[PDB]
């Protein structure tokens, strides 16, 4: 056993696409861990929104650091800690680089900081695929052939040498950054060149494209014990990213012999690797033979490590982190069996299904297909006892226009006109599931599906049962469908709303027929051991395969519905929201219910309440739930949108919603009824219209003064429908707030840095306010009192305002708790959800304490920033611009004495680096008054100034030293001009200032500019109040909120 | 007793040689206050011929970029159960009395505000004050630091009193004598007014054209004779009724605009403003080839000191005269290279009658409230 007294654990950071949630749920496993061991644990992460960073429970650190994963800080925090421990294995990509930087600078052995679990060699030899290959090659493992270059000259000379088509994948990466398959030399010259500003080296690699794709969970203590915890079967072949593709588990179409020898060869890699922990390995099988390739292993907590722990009830992180201190696996409990010990395999009784969740639409630039660098913003998770089952239900998490496996799009697309059928079927997308159904509905062959798809014709035979039994439904009404066939139906996974469908009745109806023939679905435990040994926890799912539930029904728990998968918009603040309310509730000593579907959520982790159903959120399902359950009630407003747009069905069906009433949810999103209870509250607001029209638009618009919204999309000229007048050169202001009886008993006001027009998820808050008058904050106050007053609100809501001087407009109201409700929370140290789960329910609250409107609380020492993460890099071609709709992937903040500090800080923590040289500057010549000043300040910090044709022009003519460059569509054309991606390149430029607006001229050439610093992985500014703020604050260290409290 | 209250201050020290001063000058850096007659000073030779005519002298740190911040307030045994907090226009530089200033306060941080109540409870704490007070604030950002506290009224007493409703010295001599009060009602830290539905706003007033060839320009020492103040249900309409009630008045003609060098880069837009609300604007040299430089249209003038010296320029005191120019605005500064010239056009304006602009922030929220008849009880009600 290992002594430690004090271990450091790495977060991720913000969350982007491919390194989400996933960590703070392991990371919050560890630390539990730790504790019972007697472990002082410190924390770094600056993504305020997970629930890692919480100050109360036992999986909570005794220390928390908001500050940038980057070496400079974790040596500081080293330096003032003095930990003898680190885990660096819990934080994603961020964590394990920023880990084996440390290493390799001698900061570990400087500080005499042990490495628990995995060591940074094994660590090294599965990050750099030269050393992983090196590695196989000692035990004769087989690979394919490869060779890992460093240049993009090498890589064109090893494609050769093994010939087209090429995977090249990139070093110390994860989720297919910068990797691609290259059919030929000139793909390969593109794909290399933008790897590389991204690592060192590639591996480029004979295309086993179509082979199956198989993963395994694998577990090795010090004491040499090695197991497989989980297994996981793609769906997608390989060339679909794992994270990005459909996975079944357990495998559905291997034999023993595959199954085994995938198994034990996994465990001898592992073994040979010296890996101590946990860690995950994948594979390639060729799907006629014996024949298989070993691609990679992450020795590190992962996506694939969070989804296996859910499917199986076997908590990995948990288990790493007790090993990681020396425990052996025979002397750590399975917690599930109350009896047993994690030493096994588990055996699943269910099938589970995941598919991912894409947000594309939005990103015009990035196409809508998949392959083997992630696109997906989420995640889910259904468990079934028939593959159909399973997978529909999964399909029904994805969205909520999904109505299972239908040949129809989501989001009620119609199919293209000039629809090539073969091709998506041949390419995939984050649409072919769909068109699978429509393949197989318009008489594909099976086998010529398989032949294109890759995808194993057995899952193909599911999915047509499950399409012939659409047709007999279709064929049948409420007379005349039997029972047999209902039966039948729901067994694999057809919804009440897809049979209603077929047979001409509304959902409701057909519930009612259903129930009618007392059909309905069984609640079963997970156990880990299936049923070898009985659950001492309440792990469930909920199938129409069974004749019996495996718990009784006497708690009567408080249901809490959580938020589903994550997507641009909604992430793990609603976790957080969520995960608070359990925690109240638990602390109160109140039984509790929660449902949710997102395998990366600690709302899903079956220790934090008494009742865990991982199961859909549908009016459906839910009503099931809390019907078996007989719940006392169910809080529907700290979990984001799906919930809450469920208040009123729920409200219908008999389920008592705790806290504000459905019918005032309905109001208040009802614009026209908000709006006339604004007028009778003498609230301002923007003028609005709804129109059918073009000419009422126009008469409308004219009527008010261009711009206007249109719902979303902002226009400036002439060149139903609801319009709003857009203010421009607007503040911003966020109320977050809890009410009681209609009183506000906590609220929280704070400012964006940028003008109205970014949207609030893209934004930069800052708390408290900075630049807005004393009475606009008495306007906003007196409109929120009278808000909560109008809609009688008990619990948690925000209202959002536009500012311009003293004018104060409501823009919306949302009756739930928004996204920076954990900002706010820590930042002021009070759990708004907290108090405000403690009013649902009906718990006394001492007001004395709590930011009520009369006694705000009001930071004077520090303030608080909230900046926004983007997943620009792996949104290939999209254009990095914020528009009205939202962009971000995630969130950090930071804390300061000022807001220079605390701005810096949190930029920083999204990856943003401070420019060493020089700084690229084109504008729309109208930020040219304002922009001035903010030129001359970076020329007077140091900072050699470039810029595009016209901006270069006034500078100088403004006695501000500017080098011009040439426009991207003009290199050529004047041999005195430099490129841009040759002043990249060369290190010249590392910061760009892009500010277009609508009078843009050149706009696919500025288009260029910002695209090529995305792909170069260089900084670029696009918002003008965000480059002011910046350029202030690098006129002129590692405190974080515990510091400032004091 | 600050540094024991932990509350903030410029860096000052009293001395006694040219060395100590130079020295310390040095260790805060340039700029300085003095007071042997107050006097800043930019540079190591500025000091030696303020010195060499001028018994020890205080230096401070001049703090430049700062906002200003009045405190009004009335303690009673030591708590503060009054208090009204107003922001000026103008940066510090510009002695308080010769500030315009605004009520509530309009682009201070939430943070600073916190600050400067918590120093006013220490301060009233600390001096066991019972009755009136009041304490000056720079401010940057959420540095807030002490200028002075006065023991006793201050001018913006009236000012503070009648825009919230609350006589502060009815209050504070019911504090001095004994009489009881009731603090459920008044501005105490805890429980502050502040108007929701109006600003409020005091100008200072000058007597320039009666100072014959006084140089019309606000330097540390004051300078203004009295005050107005006017309400409005913002601050462009309360400013432009505060500025014509001091006399000025909104040009319909002509500007002409004289900038030291280093407010381009802020005045850029202002001037931009004035040319897209239809002023044609004047300028002389250096700033006009800028302006047009910047696409903003302005017509040069002469120098006073050059007048025939080019007969493609017009004299001011004839496009004055002629009514082509209505409004001045001139911006020096320690910098200035044509100090006579510049000078002699601020008094050409005061002695032709026409106003006359020399503080940036004053001018650019004009620019800002030209871009378009109640009075207090209105709003009140
Ligand atoms: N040689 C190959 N031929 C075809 N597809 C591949 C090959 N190697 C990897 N892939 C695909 O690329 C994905 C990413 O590769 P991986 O080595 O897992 O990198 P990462 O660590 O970035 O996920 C794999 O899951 C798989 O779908
Ligand atoms: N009247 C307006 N003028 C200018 N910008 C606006 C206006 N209304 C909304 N916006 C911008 O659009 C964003 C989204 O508006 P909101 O009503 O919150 O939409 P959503 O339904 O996406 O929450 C706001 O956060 C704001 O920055
Ligand atoms: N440290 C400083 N930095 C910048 N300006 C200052 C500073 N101290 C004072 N001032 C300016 O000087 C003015 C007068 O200061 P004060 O000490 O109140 O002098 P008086 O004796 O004239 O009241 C203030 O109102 C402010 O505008
Ligand atoms: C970003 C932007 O709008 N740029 C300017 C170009 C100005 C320049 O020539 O530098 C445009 O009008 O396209
Ligand atoms: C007021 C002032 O300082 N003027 C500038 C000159 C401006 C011009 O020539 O246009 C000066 O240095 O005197
Ligand atoms: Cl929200
Ligand atoms: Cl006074
Ligand atoms: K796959
Ligand atoms: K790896
Ligand atoms: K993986
Ligand atoms: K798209
Ligand atoms: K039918
Ligand atoms: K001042
Ligand atoms: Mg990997
Ligand atoms: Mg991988
Ligand atoms: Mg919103
Ligand atoms: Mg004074």
């Amino acid at each position: 056993r290992v002594e430690v007294s004090k271990v450091l654990i790495l977060g991720s950071g913000g969350l982007s696409i491919g390194q989400a949630g996933e960590f703070d749920y392991s990371g919050s496993q560890a630390v539990k861990a730790m504790k019972e061991e007697n472990v002082k644990t410190v924390l770094m992460n600056p993504n305020i929104a997970s629930v890692q960073t919480n100050e109360v429970g036992l999986k909570q650190a005794d220390t928390v650091y908001f500050l940038p994963i980057t070496p400079q800080f974790v040596t500081e925090v080293i330096k003032a800690e003095q930990p003898d421990g680190l885990i660096l294995g819990m934080g994603g990509q961020t964590a394990l680089n920023c880990g084996v930087e440390l290493f390799k600078r001698g900061v570990l052995k400087e500080y005499g900081v042990k490495v628990l679990g995995t060591s940074v060699e094994s660590i090294m030899a599965t990050e750099d695929r030269q050393l992983f290959s090196d590695k196989l090659n000692e035990i004769n493992e087989k690979i394919a052939p490869s060779f890992a270059v460093e240049s993009i000259e090498d890589a064109l000379k090893a494609a050769d040498t093994i010939g087209y088509p090429v995977m090249i994948r990139s070093a110390y990466a994860l989720g297919g950054l910068g990797s691609g398959i290259c059919p030929n030399r000139e793909t390969l010259m593109d794909l290399s060149t933008k790897a590389f500003a991204m690592t060192n080296q590639i591996l480029v690699e004979k295309s086993v494209t179509g082979w199956k794709e198989i993963e395994y969970e694998v577990v090795r203590d010090a004491d040499d014990n090695c197991v497989t915890v989980c297994n996981m079967e793609n769906v997608d072949a390989m060339g679909v990213h794992t994270g990005d593709s459909v996975v079944v588990a357990p495998a559905q179409t291997l034999s023993n012999a595959e199954f085994q020898m995938l198994r034990r060869t996994s465990i001898n890699v592992v073994r040979h690797l010296g890996i101590v922990g946990e860690c995950n390995i994948q594979f390639a099988l060729h799907p006629t033979s014996m024949e298989y390739c070993i691609i990679e292993v992450n020795a590190r907590l992962s996506r694939s490590s969070a989804l296996a722990s859910k499917a199986t009830g076997y908590p990995l992180a948990f288990i790493a982190a007790k090993i990681a201190l020396g425990i052996p696996l025979p002397e750590i409990k399975n917690v599930v069996s109350g009896k047993t010990s994690a030493c096994f395999e588990p055996s699943l009784d269910y099938m589970v299904t995941k598919i991912p969740r894409w947000d594309l639409d939005r990103f015009h630039g990035t196409s809508s297909r998949i392959g083997s660098s992630m696109k997906s913003v989420g995640e889910v998770m259904a468990i079934g006892r028939t593959f159909e089952e399973s997978f529909q239900k999964a399909l029904r998490m994805c969205h909520p226009s999904i109505e299972g496996f239908t040949p129809r799009l989501p989001m009620n697309k119609e199919w293209p006109s000039n629809l090539d059928l073969r091709k998506e079927l041949s390419e995939p997308s984050s649409t072919r599931i769909y068109a699978i159904a429509k393949a197989i509905d318009d008489n594909m062959s099976l086998d010529e599906i398989e032949k294109l798809t890759y995808i194993d014709k057995w899952f193909l035979y599911k999915m047509r049962d499950i399409l012939n039994m659409e047709k007999t439904l279709k064929g049948l009404n409420s007379e005349s469908m039997t029972e047999e066939t209902l039966k039948r139906a729901k067994e694999i996974g057809f919804s009440d709303k897809q049979i209603s469908k077929c047979l001409g009745l509304t959902e409701a109806q057909t519930r009612e027929l259903r129930l009618k023939k007392n059909i309905h679905p069984w609640v079963k435990q997970i156990d880990t051991l299936a049923a070898e040994y009985p659950s001492v926890t309440n792990y469930l799912y909920v199938t129409y395969n069974g004749q019996e539930h495996d718990v009784n029904f006497d708690d009567h728990g408080m249901m809490v519905l959580g938020c589903g998968p994550y997507h641009i918009g909604s992430s793990v603040e609603f976790d957080w929201c969520a995960v608070s309310s359990i925690r109240t509730l638990r602390q109160l000593g109140k039984k509790t219910v929660v449902v949710n579907c997102n395998p990366e959520t600690v709302s899903t982790d079956f220790d934090e309440c008494d009742k865990l159903y991982f199961e859909e959120l549908s009016l459906e399902r839910i009503l099931d739930i809390y019907h078996q359950e007989a719940c006392g009630g169910c809080i529907i407003s700290v979990g984001g949108q799906i919930p809450n747009n469920l208040a009123v069905p729920l409200y219908k069906n008999g389920v008592k919603i705790m806290g504000t009433s459905p019918l005032q949810i309905d109001r208040a999103e009802d614009r026209s009824i908000f709006s006339a209870v604004l007028d009778e509250l003498k609230v301002a607001q923007a003028p609005w219209k709804a129109v059918n029209t073009l000419n009422e638009a126009l008469e409308f618009a004219k009527s008010v003064d261009y711009p206007c919204l249109l719902r979303m999309n902002v226009v400036f000229s002439e060149d139903p429908v609801v319009l709003t007048k857009f203010v421009e050169g607007a503040r911003e202001v966020e109320m977050d707030a809890v009410g009681k009886d209609g009183r506000v008993i906590s609220h929280a006001i704070s400012e964006h840095v940028e003008d109205a027009g970014v949207h609030s998820g893209d934004a930069t808050l800052m708390l408290p306010t900075q630049t807005i008058s004393q009475g606009a904050i008495e306007k906003v106050k007196d409109a929120t009192r009278k808000i909560a007053k109008a809609f009688a609100i008990s619990g948690p809501f925000n209202v959002q305002f536009l500012v311009k001087g003293n004018d104060v407009l409501v823009i919306e109201c949302n009756l739930r708790a928004s996204r920076s409700f954990p900002f706010v929370s820590k930042t002021l140290g009070v759990d708004f959800i907290d108090v405000a789960t403690k009013v649902m329910i009906g718990e006394n609250v001492d007001e004395k304490h709590l930011p009520t409107l009369d006694h705000p609380i009001i930071p004077a020492d520090y303030v608080a920033i909230k900046a926004p993460m983007f997943s620009w890099p792996r949104l290939r071609d999209a254009d990095p611009i914020l528009r009205c709709e939202m962009a971000s992937t995630g969130e950090v903040a930071c804390f300061g004495e000022g807001i220079h500090t605390a701005f810096l800080k949190a930029m920083l923590s999204t990856g943003f680096k401070i420019p060493q040289k020089g700084i690229l500057i084109g504008i729309q010549q109208s930020f040219r008054p304002r922009f001035l000043g903010v030129a001359e300040q970076l020329h007077n910090e140091g900072f050699k100034l470039f810029a595009t044709e016209a901006t270069s022009d006034w500078l100088n003519a403004n006695n501000v030293p500017a080098t011009p460059v040439a426009w991207p569509s003009q290199e050529g054309q004047n041999p005195s001009l430099s490129s841009i991606r040759k002043l990249i390149r060369d290190g010249s430029i590392d910061l760009v200032i892009n500010l277009p607006n609508n009078n843009t001229k050149f706009v696919h050439d500025n288009y260029v500019i910002r695209r090529t610093a995305v792909d170069s992985g260089i900084p670029l500014l696009t918002n003008f109040q965000v480059t002011k703020l910046f350029a202030e604050a690098v006129q002129k260290d590692s405190k974080s909120l515990f510091h400032y409290r004091q | 007793v600050l540094d024991e209250l932990k509350v903030a201050q410029a860096p000052w020290k009293a001395v006694n040689t040219l060395n100590e001063a130079l020295e310390f000058a040095k260790s805060v850096d340039y700029p300085c206050l003095l007071r042997p007659a107050m006097n800043v000073v930019f540079s190591e030779d500025e000091m030696k011929k303020f010195l060499e005519e001028a018994h020890p002298v205080v230096l401070t740190k001049f703090v430049e970029g700062a906002r200003e911040v009045e405190m009004d307030a009335v303690g009673k045994d030591g708590r503060v159960i009054s208090h009204a907090i107003s922001e000026h226009v103008e940066d510090a530089g510009v002695h308080s009395g010769d500030a315009t200033l605004m009520l509530p306060t309009q682009t201070i941080s939430q943070g600073a505000i916190e600050k400067v109540k918590d120093a006013t409870r220490k301060i009233a704490k600390a001096f066991a004050i019972s009755g009136p007070f009041n304490v000056q604030f720079l401010v940057k950002g959420n540095d807030v630091l002490v200028i002075e506290c006065n023991l006793r009224a201050s001018r913006s007493f009236p000012f503070v009193s009648k825009t919230l409703g609350v006589d502060f010295i009815d209050v504070a001599t019911k504090v001095m004598i004994g009489e009881n009060v009731d603090e459920k009602h008044l501005p105490t830290l805890d429980h502050p007014i502040i108007p929701a539905d109006y600003v409020a706003i005091k100008a200072p007033m000058f007597s320039w054209p009666r100072l014959r060839d006084a140089d019309p320009i606000l330097r540390c020492e004051m300078a203004s004779t009295g005050e107005v103040a006017c309400f409005g249900e913002g601050i462009h309409t309360a400013f432009l009724k505060a500025m014509l009630s001091t006399g000025f008045k909104i040009p319909q003609k002509g500007i002409l605009i004289g900038i030291q060098q280093s407010f381009r880069p802020r005045f850029l837009g202002v001037a931009e403003q004035l040319h897209n609300e239809g002023f044609k604007l004047f300028a002389t040299e250096a700033t006009s080839d800028w302006l047009n430089a910047n696409n903003v249209p302005a017509t040069p003038v002469a120098w006073p000191s050059q007048e025939g010296q080019n007969p493609s320029l017009s004299s001011i005191r004839k496009l004055i005269r002629d009514g082509s120019i209505d409004l001045v605005i001139n911006l020096p500064n320690n910098n200035t290279k044509f100090v006579h010239d510049n000078y002699v056009i601020r008094r050409t304006a005061v002695d032709s009658g026409i106003p006359l602009l020399t503080n940036f922030q004053v001018t650019k929220l004009f620019a800002e409230a030209v871009q378009k008849s109640k009075s207090l009880f209105h709003y009140r009600q």
